[PDB]
């Protein structure tokens, strides 16, 4: 607890400033000290946690995939430093994705009662999951794509139960579970699927929202748009 | 382009 | 000397790697490492340590500005907070400057014997305290200031003796100066007749460079227009 | 604008 003596709400307006100086690090180790304080996080709380750690990781992903990418050129038909670098960049990654999944444990999840933030958490969870899948080589990997799997499928059960099909989250949901099904299960069909059948069931249901909600469903509507257009 | 995939922020 | 245990070649190998992930706080870690061999550096290494720490302090520079903006706002006709992020982005930004400005007087100026190293080395020794000048409030600033304008003038007076007007390192530190003196301090006169003589001096030696030299002094050279059309 | 500095590589 590095931020076990800061006021929560200091973590939090601190957060939002990190947010606004794009010092995306600060950012998430306040928000990790945001949730160590035990409350549970209001909907805004749980952006902010998304973001700093969406953000943490992004850069870590694009590092990874840089020197992946010139790792594997030294393979095709040199020293082990591309390997020892990209293997550094990889040990960093799986640490952040290790500590998110660490507080979605302790104990966002089991804490979490209502809809959105149950399937918020579980969505994150199949997220870092599948940050976890996109550099797994060995004896692991089948089960971390069972993790993502089983987290995104419940968040799934429940967002289908409990939300219209246009709500933010559970389009978000659907967009990242067809990434996953295209990207880590090898099941191309179930992702152009799952993402064919989101962006119908929301299209039927925007006639219900206001201007402001409209233009939050279709922003996601036209990821799963953009998706399809790249798969078919 | 590469697969897209959800914001961070969703509302 | 946390890279003490790699080979100076692995530190430098890495670097270049660091900078095509934009991993620029590793290439920053990489670079201090091979300048702590105590081996003198080539052109490309000096440039490796100039671009790493230049990132590093850049993102630095941008969120210190967001934050003191954000802080005089709030101090215009709230809580410690806005002021205590603040104070600890300015207190990372001038340990990554001491850190800079160490490896400078230890011990890479007093080895630096050739004309294009040791301007280059004072040029980043007048930036390094420029940076530090950026954020000066107390006791010190004067002292801050006036060592970036002798590291500054020491450089410039060794560019003018032995390097001609055209050379990229001699107008990166007359466009540095020339900022120094706008920006730090407060004599905008003499900063445009810095950039105005120094553009000028290069335009009639153009003729001498072969289409590549042309290049990386025009470029350099189109910065100091830029600036004066700005400035006037 | 902003002022502009030197980038960090010269040549
Ligand atoms: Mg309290
Ligand atoms: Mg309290
Ligand atoms: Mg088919
Ligand atoms: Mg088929
Ligand atoms: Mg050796
Ligand atoms: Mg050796
Ligand atoms: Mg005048
Ligand atoms: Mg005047």
């Amino acid at each position: 607890g590095a931020m076990g003596s800061m006021e929560r709400a200091s973590l939090i307006q601190k957060a939002k400033l990190a947010e606004q100086a794009e010092r995306y690090e600060d950012m998430a180790a306040f928000m990790k000290g945001a949730v160590e304080k035990g409350e549970e996080l209001s909907c805004e709380e749980r952006n902010l946690l998304s973001v700093a750690y969406k953000n943490v990781v992004g850069g870590q992903r694009a590092a990874w995939r840089v020197l992946s990418s010139i790792e594997q050129k030294s393979n095709e038909e040199k020293g082990p430093e591309v390997r020892e670098y990209r293997e550094k960049v990889e040990t960093e990654l799986q640490g952040v994705c290790d500590t998110v999944l660490g507080l979605l444990d302790s104990h966002l999840i089991k804490e979490a009662g209502d809809a959105e933030s149950r399937v918020f958490y579980l969505k994150m969870k199949g997220d870092y999951y599948r940050y976890l899948a996109e550099v797994a080589t060995g004896d692991d990997k089948k089960r971390i794509i069972d993790s993502a799997r089983s987290a995104y499928q419940e968040a799934m059960d429940i967002s289908k139960k409990e939300m219209p099909p246009t709500n933010p989250i559970r389009l978000g949901l659907a967009l990242n579970f067809s990434v996953f099904h295209y990207e880590i299960a090898n099941s191309p069909e179930e992702a152009i699927s799952l993402a064919k059948t989101t962006f119908d069931e929301a299209m039927a249901d925007l006639h219900t929202l206001s201007e402001d909600s409209y233009k939050d469903s279709t922003l996601i509507m036209q990821l799963l748009r953009d998706n399809l257009t790249l798969w078919t | 382009r590469r697969n897209a995939s959800s914001a961070g922020r969703l509302q």
